[PDB]
């Protein structure tokens, strides 16, 4: 390995030996969930209303 | 041993996956999917006498 392996400076690595990872995540706005669906058989039947009666 | 039967097996295996995809409400986007096939399997498809016939 390179001679500077022990005297190596690092950024966003914490601890005396520079091992702990404290980097920042890059978030852009993506959100994931279930897929879409729509009704198909709405008007293929007979209709009767009993609203408020 | 017969090439046509092997091609039929491959086609049925593909059809099973397509049917599974259709059940997850993904059937409306079949024009966006892609199939990647190796030269051997690509050459096996041409032997089937139902994809190339008129």
């Amino acid at each position: 390995d390179t001679p500077y392996k022990a005297d190596l400076s690092r950024v966003h690595w914490a601890g005396s030996n520079s091992d702990v990872d404290i980097h920042l995540e890059i978030f852009e706005g993506d959100v994931d969930s279930g897929f879409m669906y729509n009704s198909f058989f709405r008007g293929n039947s007979s209709y009767v209303s009993v609203q408020d009666q | 041993a017969d090439r046509e039967l092997f091609a039929a097996n491959i086609i049925d295996a593909h059809r099973q996956g397509i049917e599974e995809m259709v059940r997850r409400d993904l059937g409306g986007s079949l024009t966006e999917f892609i199939t990647v096939v190796s030269p051997y399997v690509f050459g096996l498809l041409l032997d089937s006498k139902k994809l190339v016939n008129v």
